[PDB]
């Protein structure tokens, strides 16, 4: 639920960089699963969507 | 350490099979534990047999493994959560700290009140009608016909109706069939409805 | 209804919807013929009775 | 220590006090939008149960002729009907949508830490209960509280003050006080009740008929209560007849939720009491709506995330509909407030605003009320479309069909509903020019609804369907809405409207609209945001039961009402011709089926909380398969997850052999 | 951009409670003439007195 | 006075209502003897047919497992004749007829008697459809719970009798018949041998009886408009309603009976604890909370449907015929309908 895939791509400057594909939601942050574990389940429930405003 | 709280030692603790492998007390808040990964050797062999002519995969012969229960939702720790949410009034600056652990996470708690939640329509309607006796105290009571000539003749009119039915005009009307047959008999001081009248007998006068 | 219930489920024949945004411009006008006919019939009958 | 148990009890007391403080801080004094929305949802559940109880009362009264429920209380029935309508309109759908759903979703869909006015949001939440109670308990509460068998003659003489009026003059003029005292005492400081029963006893020339409870003053002197116990239900005599009046004052009634004048605005017909309470509560709810839409609109305008300040398209359809409805409410609320204030002035100060005798215009009241009333129902309905418009794409893994066109259709409906308020006043006697204009615009309104219907239908084709309970609720909502709008369009027929005005056909139409579509969309949104609201997944079994029973009850309840309307049954009538018994029984059965569906919904919530299982997103992090690479990723992860979930059940061969050789009951053996 | 905002409104909650009380009591007294008999549930009045 | 709790008896005064109908009035036919007799008759008649059908189907399967299944009508006829003349079939028919006599008299009869006792008095609306079926719901639930465990002892006795026949001569009890086995088991293994771990059977019986009786009673009155206004065939409508009722009963009852397969018959992982700890209640809870219905709905017809549904359908039809679902309906504006005749025509 954090990243749905990853790739390693060599940029024009010759350096290899990692690109991660974030999990997405259909226009609904409420439906978006905000987590910090490689888990599909929606474990974390946040009362404050924007903790730091 | 207390063995009374240890399921392995204390046999009086009823294990919940539906929560096997999930320990809410071990959650991180935010949860940062990985419990799912690539799994093979169940139906798809982990080794390589694409070009093995002498080996053919039979997925039907799937060996049974340990049941994987769905993840249990986090359970609240009352003291820890209360301490975390507690803030000192005139001793704490009004601000939000950088650390994300200060986020207020929702943790499921006691489930008893949800029984009343589920039964609320029954409870609410009972309070509305039975408890408040709405619209009146007689609507929900088992129906009883009035006693003979009770409360007054002008309202009951049992004797006059009986005489009319027993009279020539009453018999002629019954023969016509527009008027249904009499439904009660005046016994020795009491009125008794016939079993086919589909009503209870009048309540006793005491 | 039959097509959706028989083939559009993930099990049978899901379709990769690659379209980003809609592009209809006059489909509303084309569709509104039927409600237009409904309104015309209603007006005709009502006025004839009136 | 000698007080270990006491120490444990002290710890328990400290824990309880800390928990009390924590609960007060987190759920009572909090300004969090999500918590406010959850409390709004619970209050909405309570108010919906109250409305369901009122509807049950109405259906029981209408079950068969003869008033089996109210037993002749036409005024009480009218009050109950008005309470039901007002509670359902202003205190169920509005709290659900603009109270819970709006407060929960708008911050998510605009990117704001909190609403622009957290204080106003909390105030709007905490203000509802008073209005809810006022509009809900009128059926129970009457100015004439006492029942028909209460002997008020045993208590009123104590309240009478003219008895001692003679002493008032001498309390200030002592000159002739002695002469007054020298008079003859007849009834000074004494009460005498005339005989209530014929008594023939030559022995006694006078008989006592004083109340039994008032017989002895030794207990009355120190009792700090009014003398109503003596008159309260002290006689066994009763008359169980429908024609026996239960309320002496025939004017203690209500003029419905429409507030038709001069019936509503003249005390001669609707006396002081529930009518005035409803007037003031309507003004109160108007001000509450003022606060609510001010807070929400300013939140959107000032705290929307960069990039979504003006792009209405990008926001989810529910949020767009909510904002449009808030703008409509802002436009229309002052008109209703002014009309209600004028009604109050006519009732109390007798300003004769609606009295034709000296320039009053009774039809002006209807104009002003309906000008807000039709936009009110449009406000109620518009947010319901967003639920389906969001759910169908989510489960179909496909973009919604013509989102821009649907937005423009809802907008055109919203800002053209301001010129059709007279379709509720066709027969009032307005000029044919205005009548024709209203009819024409009303029939024209049908087109955007057809546009939305075709867009909904096209959203279900050529996609990856993921059947779910919200999807089934959306399908039921569409099925109900089609018939609802068709019946409304039929009502738009002027000639048919003449016969169908104030009949049960309109009742059936607007019930199929509100109770069907709005409630189905509300339940669909509830099941769509169950994880976001309660934090746990719902129970699909009780969810399916609730869906089936609720939809069936709605259909069975509100389809026979069309037959009743065609037959010609008027509205707001508790006793009707015998020829409607069957369809009224069907309607009551449908209502009870709907109640069973509500029971199933509550059991669904209870079972979901019992299960307390973490929810998993169905999209798996890939809402849209815009590319074949995304499709492959989703397929791989989905197959892996299915294998993991099936890891605990036997293989196909084992299951088949067990099923085949399960039977073990034979008689003879040894081959 | 906005400065830190207080996360609780106790005075607001109590003001709303008072608004509800005023609405209910005033409407009942003016139009129904009914005043709640606090002595019927004497233990809530005693709860106030004790508090 | 007699013990710690006192059953205080109190007298009351006269009270009456405008309407004396559409409430609860005990029918004269609702008595212990008559209700029990009708229920026993219907249950026995249904159970005989159900068990005969079960025996015939099982013997057909037994014959087909060794011989090719019929290819045409003539082959089917000879196959059926051979099944009928099979020695095992006759003994199975006799034993299962005894089992049906035991079941229909003590379980289905008890269910019908309790249902009649608790729901006879619910009058219906004259010239209308009965509303407030929520009032009947508690009665049906009470009857179902009361009569649910009346079949587990007989079923366990049957299972023990059939499982004893397949042991060697040394370890075989040697039960003469099902009745002998039932009479002997309580004194040999004890009464609890016929009730241990009875949750699957009890829940199956409850979810069968409740959702059969209540659903049939509800439908037979609510769908009556078909033959009351549409002039449809009342018997055909009742047959369709009974079919729907029995199908719903089978659907709601089979999943709970599937617990037996999951707990005992599914292979156990070597070294790991039992997935359900051998607790049928926990297995049923897992089934209830399981996401996929088909997993535990597999084998619905090959295992349970044709062993349970026909009996329930026949029981419903026989109960309707005898009159266990017949309610009393009288006009509410008639002489006995209401106590206020001054407004019935005015
Ligand atoms: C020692 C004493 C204690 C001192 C310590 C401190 C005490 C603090 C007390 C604080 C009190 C706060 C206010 C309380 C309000 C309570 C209301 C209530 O329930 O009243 C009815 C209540 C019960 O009556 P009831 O018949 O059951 O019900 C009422 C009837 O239904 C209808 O009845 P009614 O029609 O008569 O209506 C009256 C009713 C209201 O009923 C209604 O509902 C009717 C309302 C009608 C409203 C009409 C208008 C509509 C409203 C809006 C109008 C404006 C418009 C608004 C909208 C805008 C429009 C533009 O309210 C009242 O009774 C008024 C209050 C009575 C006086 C109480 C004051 C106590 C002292 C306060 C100050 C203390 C500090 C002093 C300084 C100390 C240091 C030196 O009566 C009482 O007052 C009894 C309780 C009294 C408690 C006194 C204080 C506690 C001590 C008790 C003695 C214990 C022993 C002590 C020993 C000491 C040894 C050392
Ligand atoms: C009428 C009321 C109507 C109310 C309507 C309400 C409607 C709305 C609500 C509806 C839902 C209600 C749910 C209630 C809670 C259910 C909880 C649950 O599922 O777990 C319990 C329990 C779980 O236990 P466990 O520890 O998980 O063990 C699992 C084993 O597989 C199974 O456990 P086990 O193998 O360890 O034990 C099985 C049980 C087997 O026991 C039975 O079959 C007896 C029936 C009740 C069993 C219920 C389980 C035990 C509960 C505690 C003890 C109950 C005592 C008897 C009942 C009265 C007290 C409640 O064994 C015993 O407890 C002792 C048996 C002793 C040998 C047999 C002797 C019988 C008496 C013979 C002499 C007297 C009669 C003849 C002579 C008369 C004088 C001439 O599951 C069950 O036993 C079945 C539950 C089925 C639930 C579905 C709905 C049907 C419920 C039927 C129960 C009542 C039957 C009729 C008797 C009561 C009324 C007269
Ligand atoms: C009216 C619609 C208007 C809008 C149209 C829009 C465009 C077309 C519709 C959209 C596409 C829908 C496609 C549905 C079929 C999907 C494939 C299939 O064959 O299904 C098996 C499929 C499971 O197969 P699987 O995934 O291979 O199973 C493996 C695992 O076991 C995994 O299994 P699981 O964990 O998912 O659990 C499955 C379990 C748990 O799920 C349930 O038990 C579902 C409960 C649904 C209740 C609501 C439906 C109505 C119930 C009866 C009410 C009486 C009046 C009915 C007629 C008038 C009202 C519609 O259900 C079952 O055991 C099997 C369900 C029965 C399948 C029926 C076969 C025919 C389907 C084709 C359409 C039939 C239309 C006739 C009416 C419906 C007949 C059933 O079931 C589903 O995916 C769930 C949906 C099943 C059908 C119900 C939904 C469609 C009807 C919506 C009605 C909306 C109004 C509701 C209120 C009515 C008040 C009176
Ligand atoms: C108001 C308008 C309403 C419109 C909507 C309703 C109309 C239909 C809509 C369209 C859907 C139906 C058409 C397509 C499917 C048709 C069925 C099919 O192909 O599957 C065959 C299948 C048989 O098994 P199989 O799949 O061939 O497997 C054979 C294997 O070798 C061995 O099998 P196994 O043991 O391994 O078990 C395999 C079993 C696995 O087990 C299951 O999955 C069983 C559970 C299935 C889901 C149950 C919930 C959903 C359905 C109910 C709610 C929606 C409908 C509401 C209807 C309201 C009333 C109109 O597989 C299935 O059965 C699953 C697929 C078929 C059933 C589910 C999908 C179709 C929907 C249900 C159709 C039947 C409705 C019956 C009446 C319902 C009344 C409420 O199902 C049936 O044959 C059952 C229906 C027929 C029952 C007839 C007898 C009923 C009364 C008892 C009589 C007892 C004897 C006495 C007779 C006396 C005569 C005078
Ligand atoms: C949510 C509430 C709501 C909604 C959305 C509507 C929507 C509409 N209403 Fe209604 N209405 C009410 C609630 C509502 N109404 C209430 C409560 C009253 C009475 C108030 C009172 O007096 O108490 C009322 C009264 C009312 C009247 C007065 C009747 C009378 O007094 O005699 C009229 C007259 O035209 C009318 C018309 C319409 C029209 C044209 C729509 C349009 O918006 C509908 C447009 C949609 C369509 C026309 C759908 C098109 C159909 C399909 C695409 C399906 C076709 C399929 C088949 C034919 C099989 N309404
Ligand atoms: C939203 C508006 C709404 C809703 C939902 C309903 C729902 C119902 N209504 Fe009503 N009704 C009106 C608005 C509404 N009504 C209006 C405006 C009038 C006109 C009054 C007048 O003119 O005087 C009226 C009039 C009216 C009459 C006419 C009485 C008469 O004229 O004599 C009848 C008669 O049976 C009736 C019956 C019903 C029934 C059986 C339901 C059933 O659908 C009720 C079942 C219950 C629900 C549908 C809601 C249950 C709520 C929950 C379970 C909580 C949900 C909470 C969350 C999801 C968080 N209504
Ligand atoms: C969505 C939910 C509501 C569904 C609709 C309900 C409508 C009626 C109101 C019932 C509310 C509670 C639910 C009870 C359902 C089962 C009982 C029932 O429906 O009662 C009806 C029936 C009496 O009705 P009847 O006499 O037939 O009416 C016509 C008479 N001419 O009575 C009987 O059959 C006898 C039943 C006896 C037991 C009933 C117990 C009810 C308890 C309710 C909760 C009480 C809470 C009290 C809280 C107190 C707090 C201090
Ligand atoms: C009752 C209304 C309230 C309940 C909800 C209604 C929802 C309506 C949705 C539209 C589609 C369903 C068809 C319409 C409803 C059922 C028919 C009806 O309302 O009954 C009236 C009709 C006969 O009426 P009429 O011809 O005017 O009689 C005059 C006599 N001199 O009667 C008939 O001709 C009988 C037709 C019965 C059809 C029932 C179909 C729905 C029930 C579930 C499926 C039943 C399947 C089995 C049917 C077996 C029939 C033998
Ligand atoms: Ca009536
Ligand atoms: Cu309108
Ligand atoms: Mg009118």
């Amino acid at each position: 639920q954090m990243f749905v895939a990853r790739q390693v791509v060599t940029n024009s400057k010759g350096e290899k960089v990692e690109v991660l594909w974030n999990a997405q939601c259909y226009e609904d942050i409420a439906q978006l699963n905000v987590g910090f574990a490689p888990v599909l389940e929606s474990v974390d429930y946040h009362w404050e969507i924007f903790l730091w405003a | 350490y207390d063995w009374r709280d240890d399921p392995k030692v204390n046999k009086d603790i009823e294990e919940d099979i539906r929560d096997r492998g999930w320990h809410p007390e071990t959650y991180d808040f935010p949860y940062t534990k990985k419990h799912d990964d690539w799994v093979f050797d169940v139906t798809m062999p982990s080794q390589n047999y694409q070009t093995d002519l002498t080996v053919n995969i039979h997925p039907e012969n799937k060996k049974m493994h340990v049941m994987k229960q769905v993840m249990r939702q986090s359970y609240w720790d009352a003291e820890h959560d209360m301490a975390h949410e507690y803030d000192y009034e005139s001793e704490d600056l009004d601000f939000q700290c950088e650390s994300f652990k200060s986020q207020h996470f929702r943790k499921k708690g006691p489930i008893s009140q949800y029984l009343i939640l589920g039964l609320l329509p029954i409870l609410y309607f009972g309070t509305e009608f039975f408890y408040n006796h709405y619209p009146d105290e007689d609507y929900w009571r088992v129906a009883h016909p009035p006693p003979l000539d009770y409360p007054d003749t002008d309202d009951t009119d049992d004797t006059e109706t009986f005489k009319d039915y027993k009279s020539f005009t009453g018999r002629r009307m019954v023969d016509t069939g527009i008027v249904d047959p009499l439904w009660y008999d005046i016994r020795e001081g009491k009125k008794v409805y016939y079993d086919w009248a589909g009503v209870n007998q009048p309540m006793e006068d005491i | 209804i039959l097509k959706v219930a028989r083939f559009r489920v993930l099990k049978m024949r899901p379709k990769i919807s690659t379209s980003y945004r809609p592009h209809g411009k006059w489909g509303d006008f084309l569709a509104c013929i039927i409600p237009l006919i409904w309104c015309i019939n209603i007006l005709t009958n009502s006025n004839l009775i009136l | 220590n000698y007080f270990y148990y006491l120490d444990r009890i002290k710890k328990l007391f400290t824990y309880l006090n800390d928990l009390r403080k924590h609960i007060l801080k987190k759920y009572v004094y909090t300004i969090n939008h999500k918590r406010i929305a959850i409390n709004y949802l619970y209050f909405s559940m309570v108010t919906g149960l109250s409305g369901a109880a009122l509807a049950t009362m109405i259906r029981l009264e209408l079950a068969h002729p003869g008033s089996p429920f109210f037993k002749g209380d036409s005024l009480r029935y009218l009050q109950v009907v008005t309470a039901h309508g007002l509670i359902m309109v202003f205190f169920v759908v509005v709290p659900i949508l603009f109270g819970g759903f709006a407060n929960f979703l708008i911050p998510y869909h605009v990117g704001s830490k909190d609403v622009a006015y957290p204080r106003l949001n909390s105030i709007g939440f905490w203000i509802q209960p008073c209005g809810y109670i006022l509009l809900a308990k009128i059926g129970f509460l009457r100015p004439q509280f006492w029942r028909y068998y209460d002997k008020t003659s045993f208590s009123f003489p104590f309240l009478e003050k003219m008895k001692y009026n003679q002493y008032k003059e001498y309390k200030n003029d002592y000159l002739f006080y002695l002469d007054f005292l020298k008079k003859e005492i007849t009834d000074d400081h004494s009460f005498f009740w005339k005989a209530r029963k014929v008594i023939k006893l030559p022995q006694y020339s006078v008989f006592s008929f004083v109340p039994l409870k008032l017989m002895m003053w030794k207990t009355m002197i120190n009792y700090p209560e009014s003398f109503w116990y003596a008159a309260s239900r002290v006689v066994q005599s009763r008359r169980k007849k429908v024609f026996v009046t239960k309320c002496s004052a025939r004017t203690l009634t209500t003029a419905g939720w429409t507030f038709i004048t001069p019936f509503s605005s003249n005390i001669k017909y609707t006396a002081v009491g529930s009518q005035d309470i409803l007037i003031l509560s309507v003004v109160f709810a108007g001000i509450s709506t003022t606060i609510s839409f001010t807070n929400l609109l300013i939140t959107r305008r000032t705290l929307a995330m960069p990039g979504l300040r003006h792009r209405r398209v990008l926001m989810p359809f529910v949020t767009i509909s909510i904002f449009l409805t808030l703008r409509m409410l802002a436009t229309i609320t002052p008109v209703l407030g002014a009309a209600v204030i004028m009604m109050a002035f006519d009732r109390h100060w007798q300003t004769t605003f609606f009295e034709y005798a000296y320039g009053g215009d009774p039809i002006l009241s209807q104009h002003l009320f309906w000008f807000f009333g039709h936009p009110e129902v449009y406000v109620l309905i518009i947010p319901t479309f967003g639920f389906i418009n969001m759910i169908v794409p989510h489960n179909n893994t496909r973009r919604v069909a013509s989102k821009h066109h649907m937005i423009w259709a809802i907008y055109v409906m919203a800002y053209m509903g301001y010129l059709v308020w007279g379709h509720h006043m066709y027969l009032v006697g307005l000029d044919h020019r205005s009548r024709t204009m209203y009819s024409t615009i009303t029939i024209m309104i049908s087109m955007p609804a057809t546009i939305k219907v075709v867009n909904w239908t096209l959203s279900l084709v050529n996609g990856a369907l993921k059947i779910d309970l919200p999807f089934l609720f959306s399908m039921s909502f569409l099925l109900l809405f089609l018939v609802a709008g068709f019946t409304g369009m039929w009502l738009s027929h002027v000639s048919l409207n003449v016969s169908m005005h104030d009949t049960f056909y309109v009742v059936a139409h607007f019930h199929i609209m509100l109770s069907g579509a709005a409630m189905t969309g509300i339940f669909s949104g509830i099941y769509y945001y169950f994880n976001a609201l309660f934090g746990v997944k719902y129970s699909r079994m009780f969810g399916y039961m609730h869906l089936i029973y609720y939809s069936g009850g709605q259909w069975v309840a509100f389809v026979p009402l069309f037959y009743l309307g065609f037959s010609g049954m008027p509205r707001r009538i508790h006793d009707y011709p015998v020829v409607f018994m069957g369809w009224h029984s069907m309607s009551t059965t449908g209502h009870f089926i709907t109640l069973v569906g509500i029971i199933f919904f509550f059991l669904m919530m209870f079972d979901s909380h019992i299960e307390r299982r973490a929810s998993t997103s169905t999209t798996l992090g890939l809402p849209r398969w815009y590319k074949r690479i995304s499709y492959y990723i989703f397929k791989i992860r989905y197959l892996q997850h299915t294998k993991s979930k099936m890891n605990g059940i036997p293989g196909s061969t084992v299951r088949l052999m067990l099923i085949n050789r399960h039977f073990v009951e034979y008689e003879v053996y040894e081959k | 951009r906005y400065s830190r905002n207080r996360q609780t409104y106790r005075t607001g909650a109590y003001w709303c409670l008072y608004v509800n009380i005023i609405a209910v009591v005033a409407f009942y007294f003016w139009f129904y003439k009914f005043t709640m008999n606090f002595g019927y549930l004497w233990w809530l009045l005693y709860s106030l007195i004790l508090s | 006075m007699f013990f710690e709790l006192e059953d205080i008896k109190r007298r009351h005064s006269l009270y009456w209502d405008i309407y004396n109908v559409q409430g609860w009035v005990r029918r004269p036919d609702s008595t212990l003897y008559n209700n029990v007799k009708r229920g026993v008759t219907a249950g026995v008649v249904a159970s005989l047919v159900q068990e005969n059908i079960t025996a015939l189907v099982e013997n057909c399967k037994l014959l087909a497992t060794k011989y090719e299944k019929p290819q045409n009508l003539r082959q089917a006829a000879t196959f059926m004749k051979e099944v009928f003349k099979l020695e095992n079939y006759r003994k199975a028919v006799w034993n299962r007829s005894q089992y049906a006599l035991c079941i229909g008299t003590f379980d289905i009869g008890a269910r019908l008697a309790t249902f009649r006792w608790l729901n006879n008095g619910w009058q219906r609306v004259f010239a209308g459809f009965e509303f407030n079926f929520v009032r009947k719901i508690p009665t049906t639930m009470l009857a179902a719970l009361f009569t649910a465990p009346f079949s587990v002892p007989f079923e366990l006795a049957r299972m023990a009798y059939y499982g004893d026949k397949t042991f060697p001569k040394e370890l075989q009890r040697g039960y003469s018949s099902y009745l002998s086995a039932l009479a002997r088991i309580p004194f040999e293994e004890g009464p609890y041998f016929l009730f241990k771990n009875s949750f699957p059977l009890i829940i199956r019986n409850f979810f069968q009886t409740f959702t059969l009786f209540y659903t049939y009673d509800f439908l037979k009155d609510k769908a009556s408009f078909a033959w009351r206004v549409g002039e449809q065939n009342e018997y055909a409508c009742k047959m369709i309603i009974a079919g729907i009722s029995t199908y719903l009963a089978a659907v709601f009852s089979y999943p709970w009976m599937v617990t037996r397969e999951m707990v005992d018959f599914w292979p156990k992982v070597p070294g790991a604890p039992c997935t359900f700890n051998g607790n049928y209640r926990k297995a049923a809870v897992w089934i209830w909370y399981h996401e996929f219905s088909g997993n535990y709905f597999a084998g619905f017809f090959t295992k349970y449907f044709w062993k349970a549904s026909p009996g329930m359908f026949l029981t419903l039809m026989l109960a309707d015929k005898v009159g266990l679902f017949d309610q009393t309906t009288v006009d509410n504006f008639g002489g006995a309908g209401n106590n206020s005749w001054e407004d019935t025509f005015v």
